[PDB]
DNA sequence: CGTTTTATTTTTTTTTTTAAA
């Protein structure tokens, strides 16, 4: 796998955040300590960190963001497991900051996967409108447990088979209830 | 003889022919044909100096030089032009090494500009894949829409994370991706790939050759990835391009197709400082004839009250701001606006047409033909889902341009009162139920104001005449008179001059030399590296003479000044300093105000 | 060597326009 580059960027990620970060102590455990209530999953980490100790390997981080962000979310979980009384129920939310860096005109195809900083106003907005993003099912026959990622926009209820060659259009209706999903909102925003 | 089955074109011929042409090149205009012209090396080698040394990529270049060379190149370039043009780029990408072999040869060039058109009204089956260039005026300002080029795959077991780009639309499927042992079935995902940008805005053809009682017919095309907002939209512009066509999805139940093909044009290019001649720049400033000399140039034939060409003095050597870098407060913009008042069919459009025929920011307007609210971009019905957008206003697209306005006391109260602020504030608060902001735009104003009457009624000081009060009628510095000399004396002159403009059949190059372009460049230098200040000298005049400015205010049916026109005076201060060679304030300039003002301000007899 | 295809209407707010002693 190529993206093991970013997993090593994710090794890099761990390497300083578990180790001495600032102030003679931790920066990123009181977040971790606070997340336990709903399994809150929200954590902010400085991007200057990828300059303090990663030594300007931001360009080993700052390009493959939506590519490897999932893996960074995996790192969040791998952090939590190392000391918290844990089962892998921990999900993803990573909310980087500290980027001395600031626009709509500096946009192209080319700008995918970065962490630029922009500000706008509040207008023309929409409410909470959740998404039961994960879920379970199978084909016509038997294999009724799928903890997979059904969340990519290309998702579909009927699948082909798990253990045996089954139908290819049939579907079960399954565990949308003892599992983990999300919530989100949506707006319009205008140039500062 | 190595060619597409259905064509007659080959890479090597055009490549070699053009490489010889650019080796048959010293600037063949300025070194072979226009030997009386001269910049003596192949310009493209010169550019590979003046591009690489400039380090300033994405060249622009024509190919009308090629008429001297073998015209078969011209033709097969005219007709097969997406399959020869990269070959001429390849020749350039070879020329790199003529002048720098071991460069950072990692960038590419952009690029024609030679062939003709007449109009868009009527074209033909023949004219299908051919080179065209046409012009008009722009309508819209679009957004961007990108376009894909490749598939980035996934896997199930052992990370068969394959990849491959697109010809234009397919990826193949054996049981796995690039069939690697088929541990799982085929995979695809569509994001970690190559994408490509474009837009769409249309043009309105606006020549003097527009057929009789005919409507606008208008054209449009996308961009490519560098040709994307080159464009302050809405002005007189040419394009090059390649006529394109496309079939259409009949109906929409299923894959049926149309008989009729829609068309647009391929997306290429658009159309619009010297240390050499420093001499005359200083020569014209130190010559006191600035008062009239260039002013004498503007009306080419007309003296029409040439104290108005001294009113044209008001106008150019460009216009300095007292922007507020010290304190940051108050945004004191140095705006300029004057009108040309009516009661006689005088040249109050013709000058405004001379201007608009010259300046590109060209518009003509007047009351009762259009709305006051043409800053709207109306949503009468749209190609959207009622996501009601007011894309771009019209009357405000004159960014430091001009809209000419005629017949000014023509409209209702809402019209022409609505604008009581933008004049010296350039703000347009869009506080409606839709999307909201405080926008910016500022420009120049001139019109042909008219009172309730045809002739200025005698016996009757001017504040009585127009139906505006002695705050709003007496508003500006001066809104300038236009009378007939009440006698034959003035009358026959321009008759005698320009009766024979048909019959003169010539033009006289006098000591008031018709400056072909030697004028048009100095003004462009007129604002660059000297910066008019205001110290302690030329300001005490109407500091003190505000006595004289306002103490005529004791009076009704007479009029004094009000404290926005003193601003117009400190704005008058800016122009004359650099030219005549003291960028710090000289005192005479205020006289120009009195030369202007009391020409109709102490004409307050009663 | 078999077994299946395909429809939407009324009200808003803007910018246009239009009415009586
Ligand atoms: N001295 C002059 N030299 C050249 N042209 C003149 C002169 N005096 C008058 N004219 C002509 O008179 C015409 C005046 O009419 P134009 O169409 O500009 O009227 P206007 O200014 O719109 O009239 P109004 O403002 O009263 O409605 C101009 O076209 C101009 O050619």
């Amino acid at each position: 796998v190529k993206d093991e580059v970013g997993i090593r960027a994710q090794k890099l990620f761990q390497d300083f955040l578990e180790e001495f970060k600032e102030d003679g102590e931790i920066k990123y455990t009181r977040p971790a300590a606070s997340l336990e209530s709903p399994d809150r999953c929200t954590l902010e980490v400085s991007f200057e960190d990828v300059e303090k100790y990663d030594q300007n390997l931001a360009t080993a981080i700052i390009e493959e963001y939506y590519h490897i962000y999932p893996f960074l979310c995996q790192s969040v979980s791998n952090y939590v497991k190392d000391r918290i009384g844990l089962k892998t129920q921990k999900d993803c939310y990573v909310a980087f900051t500290e980027v001395p860096t600031r626009k709509v005109r500096d946009l192209t195809t080319s700008k995918i996967g970065t962490l630029i900083r922009i500000s706008g106003q509040v207008v023309r907005t929409h409410p909470v409108h959740p998404e039961l993003v994960s879920g379970v099912f199978m084909c016509l026959d038997c294999q009724t447990e799928i903890r997979n990622v059904e969340q990519q926009f290309k998702f579909t209820n009927p699948t082909i088979c798990r253990n045996p060659v089954c139908s290819n259009r049939k579907r079960f209706m399954l565990d949308v209830e003892k599992s983990l999903f999300l919530d989100f909102q949506k707006i319009r925003i205008q140039e500062t | 003889q190595l060619v597409v089955w259905g064509t007659n074109v080959v890479v090597s011929q055009c490549k070699s022919k053009f490489k010889s042409f650019i080796m048959r090149f010293i600037d063949p205009s300025a070194e072979q044909d226009e030997i009386s012209e001269n910049i003596n090396q192949p310009l493209y080698l010169q550019k590979l100096e003046e591009i690489h040394t400039l380090e300033e990529p994405y060249l622009n270049l024509n190919c009308a030089h090629l008429k001297t060379f073998d015209q078969d190149l011209y033709r097969q370039l005219i007709c097969y032009p997406q399959e020869v043009i990269p070959g001429f780029d390849m020749a350039i990408n070879e020329m790199f090494f003529e002048r720098y072999p071991a460069a950072l040869l990692e960038h590419q060039i952009q690029v024609f500009n030679a062939d003709k058109t007449r109009n868009m009204r009527s074209l033909n089956p023949e004219d299908m894949d051919q080179l065209i260039s046409i012009s008009g005026m722009v309508i819209r300002s679009s957004n961007v829409i990108p376009e894909m080029r490749e598939a980035f795959f996934s896997c199930n077991i052992c990370s068969f994370s394959t990849t491959v780009e697109v010809d234009r639309g397919r990826i193949n499927q054996p049981t796995l991706c690039t069939n690697c042992n088929t541990n799982h079935c085929f995979r695809l995902i569509h994001n970690r790939s190559e994408f490509t940008d474009k837009q769409l805005v249309k043009l309105q053809e606006s020549p003097d050759d527009m057929a009789a009682g005919q409507t606008p017919h208008n054209v449009l095309l996308y961009a490519h990835n560098d040709l994307v907002d080159k464009v302050q939209p809405g002005d007189r512009v040419t394009v090059t391009g390649i006529y394109r066509a496309t079939p259409l999805k009949t109906g929409g139940l299923s894959s049926s197709v149309k008989s009729v093909y829609k068309t647009h044009v391929d997306v290429v290019h658009f159309r619009k400082f010297p240390p050499e001649r420093v001499e005359l720049l200083q020569l014209l400033a130190k010559k006191p004839d600035i008062y009239d000399r260039l002013a004498r140039a503007i009306a080419p034939s007309i003296y029409e009250n040439d104290d108005i060409k001294k009113g044209i003095l008001l106008q150019l050597f460009g216009g300095t701001k007292k922007k507020h870098a010290t304190l940051g407060r108050q945004n004191f913009r140095s705006e300029i606006h004057l009108l040309l008042c009516g009661d006689p069919g005088t040249s109050k459009s013709q000058m405004l047409q001379y201007v608009f025929n010259l300046v590109p920011r060209s518009q003509y307007t007047s009351g009762r033909g259009s709305s006051a609210v043409g800053l709207t971009a109306y949503v009468t019905k749209d190609p959207e889902t009622r996501q009601l957008v007011l894309q771009t206003g019209a009357l405000v697209l004159a960014d430091n341009g001009v809209c000419c306005i005629d017949e000014f006391d023509k409209m209702n109260d809402s019209t022409r009162s609505v604008l009581h602020e933008v004049m010296e504030q350039q703000t347009l608060s869009i506080a409606k139920a839709g999307i909201i902001c405080q926008l910016n735009a500022r420009t120049s104003i001139l019109a042909a104001a008219n009172p309730a009457e045809s002739q200025w009624n005698k016996r009757k000081n001017i504040i009585d005449n127009v139906q505006l009060p002695h705050t709003l009628l007496s508003r500006f510095d001066l809104i300038f008179l236009v009378l007939d000399p009440q006698d034959e004396i003035f009358d026959k002159r321009l008759a005698s001059h320009l009766v024979s403009l048909y019959y003169v059949t010539r033009h006289e190059e006098e000591d008031t030399m018709f400056d072909m372009s030697v004028l048009r460049d100095y003004i462009a230098y007129a604002r660059e590296h000297l910066s008019p200040t205001l110290s302690d000298e030329a300001q005490q005049r109407l500091i003190q003479a505000y006595v004289d400015m306002r103490k005529v205010g004791a009076g009704r049916g007479q009029i004094s000044a009000y404290p926005r026109q003193l601003e117009s005076l400190i704005r008058l201060s800016e122009a004359h300093a650099k030219v005549r060679l003291s960028n710090q304030v000289e005192l005479l300039d205020v006289e120009e105000a009195w030369r202007l003002h009391r020409e109709a301000l102490k004409q307050s007899a009663t």
